[PDB]
Parts: structure tokens; C-alpha cells; sequence
């Protein structure tokens, strides 16, 4: 019996019921409701009445611990919301939220549902109420699968993480007949709204997967780095790695050369364990990594500069990105790890036209904001303002750790030596910056003031991170009382 | 060992060794006789389903490489109107104190002029033109 | 006796004393340290020592309530902090937060200091963990009046509102001559961070003064708003005007076509209080409007459309610009009124480029987070998701009102009739439309819903804002335990 879905199939496409059943557990969904009308009686709607009423909602059971999901129909009318499909999905949310568990939707709706007139907006206000309401307490991920237009494209962007599906998903607010109507300008729905444009350009999707199989596959080791809620703690899983493996192959990673570049990872991947590493957004704003990872069984988060692009410098986008993952990981007790390479910020008009003030602030108020254990390595360099916004040990950072060919300065040794002599005789260039270089632009200075913990080999970080993630383990600490902050949007 | 490289297993008297590369959770990377392989392991659901699946073909684009970002450039590696293959640095941009080093990804031969030395420009040109 | 304040004169510029007399009472300043030096021996600098170290801070009283502030002295080695300027900041900052008092700094640095090598660094960090703890706690405003380069720009960005000097401010992260090193084009300062720049392209700065004199005269007026604290009441002050004033003007301000234009300040001004209202970012974003008010003398807060400019339609600029001001509004316990006309969001491809999704959703997350009373009027229309955002009734909205003409549908008749009939006989336009806007474009399908409480006249605004704003005086409403949020950053 394989009814209905052949007119489905044939468009090489998957089912709601056939992707909530590769998600779950070989046995372990048990849907909620079934047996829903949509009771509008207008417009020549009083018939085709059916019985799922477009959503698909149950609980299901993921590695052994609970879940709860929703699914979009797109046979059912298009997938449109209606004053009835967001009962199942209130109620949904609502028992998620007295119980610890999260949500994870996918989302296929065609556009709001015309014929039930505001109905619909109620339905969005609601839903869109519960998200902001819940969000911090219980993760919320959501996974777009086709199209997702009008006005229902705010809920996936207020949850904390969006993926997308390549060759059959699209988002965006307003068609591409009105941008015509408006503009003039011919642009293809692809073109408009498509997986890449939102994995480069705007950066919202924060990942994109070629097959829906593979996106399952996928979302289901995901699902094994999160905690349950809010006040359970970190899940920490049996793992035969030990924190006494060897590596000696960071004491040469960073070449003797001062103007040659590196690849990060070759530093990020010798200290987690071993095939553990789940990159968020790896294709925006590549000069700048952020992940989840394991260290010794737990699940920590990563975030590191990368030399390979534009020099390792700070920016924009960069900055969003940092500052999303930091909040994120602060707000569910997740361990933070920095590998800090800098030398300052993008220097262009189109920064300032663009406000590099307000963005940059963002990556600073996240990391003095966060209350999380947190361990920092300088591994080359760190000068000006970027030092501070990188987890100084100023913002009541845990532990501070800086390789033996560090270098902590207030700015370049060209820009120093010009201030600090202002018509000195000529040829001061020779004599100058080398002295200056030598003198100051090592991390003796900084670990005399006390700003680094020590100077510890290359060899050792594994030794040293274990050592302190396992000894911060029950850090208590708490700010002052707000009603909320007022973070710079 | 999880996560490991060497992979022990006997049957009977023969025995043999594999190695574990990496997987993506639908695809793994074995290796077999000092050869790398794909294989797909997949249940009943994944393997019924995996027929519906589109199959996207990547572009096939052999036309002139661009320069990512600006910056200048310093050295060169490969001559004007000459073979090139996969993996092999053509030249080398310096940036805000850095050497970058844009290759080529994959390609039989080049028809293009070359962009001299020292040539403070960039701003995503066409340095090197393959045809 | 006016020494060694020639020089600074000569060239049309007031000094850190003056501007600090010129904005608090005429004789309640006391200045708390004022002999304090460098120590910082290096570079030639054990000589030349400064009693004052280049800082200026007290306590003083403003309108009998009290203060504290600092201001930066820009001929003491041009204003640059250390390791000894940061701690009197620190200071102040600390006992402003254990009473409930404010905090506001007058800034004229023109860099680090580099003779104390990474101190400056240290100092930096130390007043952003301070901002950033304190932010939600007690107001800061920050007030810019020379130049402002290097790292120290970010302190500014954390404060809740920065304002700035014409003829003699700017602020940037990195100076013209490494734009220049790099890039290759010559800029000056102004052009790079002048005051217009940031008044109307970065979306930085809150307003901009003429003079020094008008930025006190004003900041006096500004504070007089403000509430003292987190947890003190908002403020309350005596006033002749009464809610039995006549506004009967408000019937014909309403244009009886739909395609014409009006201004919103005719339907503002006569609501609160006469000569009571105070613009925030008046040239940016023009297409919404948002400042402070008082109304039956009480402090509120004023977010309200404009169909002046560009049909008065929702956009990423004036997104961040209400979702800032929502924030700190309910931040501090402030009600919020807003008037609404939109009639959706700004289709273009730069738009999606930009990530409209990610800015559109922040004023959504500040609405819907906030537990302040609210009040909102709908004037002309409302349509789409532009009607959700807009405080709807569903978001916990306390009281709604309509105005008779008004229209809330879920998108323009245009596209209701082509969506509603696919294939329908040509010439379906005249017969359809007409009949659609007649039959739902009007407020009575909303009031039949319950979206609206009542349908009033427009001559009746005054008093129904005023009783409904007296008798919500006492709500006390409280969101879900969490440690912190995750907005859409
Ligand atoms: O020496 C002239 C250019 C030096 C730029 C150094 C890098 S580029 C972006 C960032 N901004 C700076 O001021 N320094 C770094
Ligand atoms: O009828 C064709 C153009 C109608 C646009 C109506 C305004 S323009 C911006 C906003 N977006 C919409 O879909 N409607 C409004």
C-alpha cells in the first residue's frame, strides 16, 4: 500500500509523515493529532474538508531522550496557516515549555491561508509570541525544506538555528511580482530568495544540506550536542579518547615567518576529539570559525580567528556571527573556547557608511556578558581594540594562555615608532622598529603586567584545557539584577 | 577504537586490515587495499527513499580565475599560454601584511596575459584567464 | 583670573570645567579627585606630571536630583587614557551602581596612551565590562565633543544614547591614513566620521547639536525625562494641562482618499502635552518617528509611522531604530503608545541582500518581549505582517483602538481577488476589488474577530489614552525563568 504519495514521489520529492519517520526513532512517534477541520465557511471553503488539516504533530524520541516536532503538508492547501493550524502548534510549544524538551520544526508552508481572512495573523501573532517568550529557555531549531514566503518567514528567524535544503527551498518576505510591480527588475524566485544567496549573502541560514536524507542524518548528531533545557546541564557522552594522546605537532604549525599565512584547523583539531567538530556556517564570513566540539566527552563551543582569509581581521560580519553563537552558547551553561589571531579591524569607508561601531559592540557585550567558564590562547598576535573584544582576561575571563611566540602590542611597531617620534632624524625607520619590535612586541611585557596565565608550550594545550574544563566545572556566578539588558541592535 | 584509523578483523584464519577515514552519517570513508572508497549505509526507509532524490550536476566552468579580494601582487608561479594541473600555486597576493596564495583547482591549459609585478590593482580582475 | 584658559579660547572651544559648570546647578559640583599622576616612568615621561591626570569627575545636581559624570581634558596630553584615568571611571561607575543614579560622560579623548604600553588596553577593558554589566541598571548618555578615534569608541556604542557636536566631533575606529595605506583614496576626517555621517548614514549617533551651550541647554531637558534607576517609579511632575482640553481637530486630519499624504505629528502633537515632545534620531530613518512625551504629566514613549516618506512602510533602518527604542524603553519601566499606517514592508532585491529577515524580526522580539502597558491606535490601515509587528492586540497588548476609516486585511485587494479567482472572465478587476475592499477592507471584520476593543472617534483619543494609562499604573506581568534572551542580532 503505497497510496497518495506517488503523485508526491514523482516530483522527486519527500513527504511530511516520510521525513518526521527518517528523523525519529525506528518506532518511537506517536502523533498527537489527527482528526482537525478547519471550520471556515466562506468563499465556497464549507467543502473539501480534511482530516489532518495540513500539520503533522506528535512527540517522537530521539537517541533515547525526548523530542517534539511539527511538519508542513504541502498537498493540504498549499501548507497555509490558518486560526486552526496554530492551535496544534501553540499547544505543541506550550507542553514543550512546562516540560524541559525542545522543538524542532520544518517548515513548508506556501503563504498564509487567505480564506480564513485575519485569522491567520492571529494564528502568526501567536506563534510568533511563543517563540520570543520561550526562546532561552528551550532550544528551538528549524529546517526549511520548501518554499516559505509571506510574513510566516519571521518564526524560523527569532528561532536559534535555520538550515536550509538546496535544490528545492527558498525564502524571503515579499514576491518577485511585487518587486516587478515596484522596481521593474526581473529576478528569478532562486535568484531572489534561493539557499546560497541566504548561506552568503544575508547570512541567516546557518547551514545548507543536498538531500533531505542527508539533512536527517545530520540534524540527528546535531540534536546529540544539546542540553534538554535550560536548567539541565551539559550532556557529557562515553568517549575512548584521552586527554593523554599525544600532539606534538602543534609546536610547528605557526611558521617562523611573520607574513605567512596558516590554516586554524590545524590547530582547532588536534585538542578536541577525535571526528568531532559540527562547523555553524561555514561558508559566511569565512575569517572567523564557530562550532560546537567535544572536549573529553563534553560538548563545548569553538570560536577562532583564521589568517588563511583577508588576514584574520575583524568585521562586520564576522562580529554578527561571533556574537549570535556566544549569546547562544551562554544562554544553555556550554563551555567557551577562543583561539585568538588578530592584528585589528577592516579599515574602509564602507565600514563606517555601514556602522562597524554598532556591529563590532556586539562580539564585546556578548563576551563580558557571558557568565560560562571560559579559556583563552594567544597564539601569534593581538593588538588594539581586538584584543579586548577576544576574551581578555579583563572580562572576567577564567584561565588566559599565550604561546612562546606571542605578541601583545598597542598597535603595529610602524604606527608606534611614527607617534612616539614625531620629526626624529631620518633613516629612524632601521634603528627604531626592530628595537621597538624586540622590546615590546612579545608576551613578556603582557605576562609581566599579569595578563596571561603563563607561557606554556604548544605541546601542552590538551593537557591545560582538560585540566581546567574539568576543574570549572561548577562556576557560579551572577550579574546584577535587570530586567533585561539593552544590548546595541 | 572509535574515531580511529586502524581497523582489525578476522574471520576465520584470514585477517585484514582497513582504515576509517571519515562519514557525513549517510557515507562512509573506508579504505581498502590502500584505495579509498564511498560505501552507503542506509536501512530500509533511507534506501526507498534515496531512489526520489534529485541529482544536481556541479558546474563545469573552464574560463579565467578571479582574485578573491584586493591586495598586491608580489610573486608569480606559472608562465603566460602554458600547461597547468590541479594543485599547483600560480601566484602570490600580499594583503595588509600577508601572502595569500591562489592555485589552480583543476585544469589542463591556460590562454591569457599575465598580470605584472607589482601590480597594486586586484579588486577581483582577472589575474589569470584559462581557455 | 582667567589663566591658562586663553589658549584654549583662541581657538573657539570650551573647556572640560566649563562644560561641566554649564550643565549641572549653579553651585552643587563637587569633584571628587583632583591630584593624581601617571607613575608611569618610561619614554621620557617621568617628568611633566599633571595634578588633574587629564580627568574630571564629580558628583554635582541636576533639577535637585542628583548625578555623576566625568568629562575628558583635551590639552592634557590630548585626553588619552591609562592605567590611573580609567580608575576614577571605574569609580564612579561603581558607586553610581550601588545607589540609584546615572552616569553621563562627556568624551574628548584623542587615543590610547602608548608611553603606558598595555595598561591603556587593561583601562579600556575594565570601563566596557562596567558599561556592559551596568547597562539595564542605570541610564548612560554619552555626549562627543572632540574627536573620538582608536578603540574608545566602543564604550560610547554600549551607552543607551550618544549625541554629538557639529562644527568640532567625529568618531571612527581607524584613521584616514591606513585607509589610505591600504585602499589607496584620500578622505579626510569629516568626511570619514563627521557628525552628518553618523546622523544619517550609520544610524550611530542619537542626535547633533550647534553649539556646546544648546547641547547642555537641551541634555538638562533630556534628563528631566528619565527615571533615576531600575527599580524607581517613573517620574512624575506637575502640569496645568488637562485630558479636558478640546482636541476635535483630529476629525479632518485623516484625508477621505487613500492615495493622499498627511503628517503624523498632527495626530502626535495633540495627544500629549503642549511643547512636551523630544525627537530621537530625527534625520534618520524619517519614515517612522520616535522620541519621549509626557502625557497628564508622566513620562511615556511616542513610536509612530509616516506616511510623509515613503508611504510610511516598515524597513531594516527603522526596524533597528524602534527595536532600540522599545527595548530601553521598557527596560526602565516606561508605557509605550504607538500609532500605526503601514502598508508592509519595502520590496527590493537589495533588501533581501541586506537581511531583511534578520532586521524586520528585532522590532517583533522588542515588542513582543516587553511588559510595559501599552497602547496603540490604528489610524488609516494596517496589512500583512506589518499589522503583527506593529504591537497587535495578540502580543499581550493591553488596550487597542481603531479609528472609523480604517482597514485590516491581510494584503491589498489587488492580490486578494487574483489569488481568490486563478482563470476567472477578464474584466473580473472593476466587479471584484470594489466589492472585496467594501465587503473586508474595513475595521468591522477585526471588531467582529476581537482584535479591537472599540471603535472610537478620533476626537476622543485624549481621553481614552489618559484613563487607560491611569488605570493600568499598577501591572505587574513576568516572562519565563531564563538567564538571558536570544534576539535575532
Ligand atoms: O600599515 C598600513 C595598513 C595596516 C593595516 C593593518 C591591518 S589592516 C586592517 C586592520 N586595521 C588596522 O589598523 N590594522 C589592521
Ligand atoms: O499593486 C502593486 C504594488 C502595490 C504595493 C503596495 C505597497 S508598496 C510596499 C508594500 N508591499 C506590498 O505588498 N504592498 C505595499
Amino acid at each position: 500500500p503505497t497510496a497518495a504519495e506517488d503523485l508526491r514521489h514523482k516530483k522527486k520529492r519527500l513527504t511530511a509523515m516520510e521525513r518526521v519517520q527518517l528523523f525519529c526513532d525506528p518506532g518511537t512517534f506517536r502523533e498527537r493529532d489527527a482528526l482537525v477541520e478547519h471550520e471556515c465557511h466562506n468563499f465556497g471553503m464549507e467543502k473539501r474538508k480534511v482530516p489532518g488539516d495540513g500539520f503533522i504533530t506528535g512527540t517522537g524520541k530521539v537517541f533515547g531522550r525526548p523530542v517534539f516536532l511539527f511538519s508542513h503538508d504541502f498537498t493540504v492547501f498549499g501548507g497555509s496557516l490558518s486560526r486552526t493550524n496554530a492551535a496544534k502548534v501553540v499547544r505543541i510549544m506550550e507542553e514543550a515549555a512546562k516540560i524541559g524538551v525542545p522543538v524542532i520544526g520544518f517548515n513548508d508552508s506556501g503563504g498564509a491561508r487567505i480564506h480564513e481572512g485575519v485569522d491567520s495573523l492571529a494564528g502568526y501573532a501567536d506563534i510568533f509570541l511563543r517563540n520570543t517568550l520561550f526562546s532561552g529557555v528551550i532550544p528551538q531549531i528549524s529546517v526549511i525544506m520548501g518554499p516559505c514566503a509571506g510574513g510566516a518567514v519571521y518564526s524560523p528567524a527569532i528561532t536559534d538555528f535555520t538550515f536550509m535544503v538546496e535544490t528545492s527551498s527558498y525564502m524571503f518576505v515579499t514576491g518577485p511580482e511585487v518587486v516587478s510591480a515596484v522596481g521593474g527588475k526581473l529576478v528569478t524566485k532562486d535568484e531572489l530568495g534561493g539557499p546560497h544567496v541566504h548561506a552568503t549573502k544575508s547570512g541567516v541560514s546557518a547551514g545548507t544540506f543536498p538531500n533531505d536524507i542527508v539533512a536527517m542524518a545530520q540534524l540527528r548528531r546535531l540534536y546529540s550536542y544539546l542540553p534538554l533545557s535550560n536548567r539541565d546541564p551539559v550532556p557529557v557522552l562515553p568517549t575512548a579518547d584521552e586527554r593523554y594522546r599525544d600532539v606534538s605537532s602543534l609546536n610547528t604549525v605557526v611558521p617562523t615567518e611573520v607574513k605567512e599565512a596558516y590554516d586554524m584547523r590545524d590547530v582547532i583539531y588536534p585538542v578536541i576529539d577525535h571526528d568531532s567538530f559540527f562547523e555553524i556556517q561555514p561558508q559566511f564570513a569565512k575569517n572567523i570559525i564557530c562550532g560546537f566540539a567535544r572536549v573529553e566527552g563534553r560538548s563545548v563551543c569553538i570560536i577562532a580567528n583564521q589568517p588563511k582569509v583577508q588576514a584574520g581581521v575583524l568585521d562586520i560580519d564576522s562580529s554578527v556571527k561571533g556574537a549570535r553563537m556566544v549569546r547562544f552558547a551562554d544562554a544553555f551553561n556550554i563551555p567557551i573556547i577562543t583561539f585568538v589571531d588578530v592584528p585589528g579591524f577592516l579599515p574602509g569607508v564602507q565600514q563606517e557608511y555601514g556602522g562597524i561601531i554598532r556591529h563590532g559592540a556586539k562580539l564585546l557585550y556578548a563576551y563580558a556578558e557571558a557568565t560560562v567558564p571560559k579559556v583563552t590562547i594567544i597564539t601569534r598576535k593581538a593588538y588594539g581594540g581586538a584584543y579586548d573584544v577576544m576574551s581578555s582576561k579583563h572580562l572576567r575571563g577564567d584561565s588566559n594562555y599565550a604561546w612562546p611566540h606571542a605578541e601583545i602590542a598597542v598597535m603595529g611597531a610602524a604606527g608606534a615608532c611614527k607617534l612616539l617620534y614625531s620629526k626624529e632624524t631620518a633613516e629612524q625607520q632601521a634603528q627604531r622598529i626592530a628595537d621597538y619590535e624586540k622590546t615590546f612586541c612579545t608576551p613578556l611585557s603582557a605576562a609581566r603586567k599579569g595578563f596571561v596565565d603563563a607561557v606554556i608550550d604548544p605541546s601542552e594545550t590538551r593537557m591545560r584545557v582538560c585540566e581546567d574544563l574539568e576543574r570549572l566545572a561548577r562556576k557560579q556566578l551572577q550579574n546584577p539584577w535587570k530586567k533585561h539588558g539593552n544590548i546595541p541592535l | 577504537k572509535a574515531s580511529y584509523p586502524i581497523i582489525r578483523v578476522k574471520d576465520g584464519e584470514a585477517e585484514t586490515v582497513l582504515q576509517f577515514w571519515g562519514t557525513n552519517e549517510v557515507t562512509y570513508g573506508m579504505q581498502m587495499r590502500g584505495t579509498t572508497f564511498d560505501v552507503n549505509v542506509m536501512s530500509d526507509l533511507q534506501s526507498t527513499l534515496a531512489h526520489f532524490v534529485p541529482i544536481t550536476e556541479a558546474t563545469t566552468n573552464t574560463k579565467q580565475i578571479l582574485s578573491p579580494m584586493p591586495g598586491v601582487i608580489v610573486a608569480i608561479k606559472v608562465q603566460p599560454g602554458q600547461m597547468v594541473v590541479a594543485g599547483e600555486e600560480l601566484l602570490t597576493l600580499e594583503a595588509m601584511k600577508m601572502r595569500n596564495k591562489i592555485h589552480a583547482q583543476a585544469d589542463g591549459k591556460v590562454k591569457e596575459v599575465k598580470v605584472k609585478l607589482g601590480a597594486t590593482v586586484e579588486d577581483n580582475e582577472v589575474l589569470v584567464e584559462l581557455e
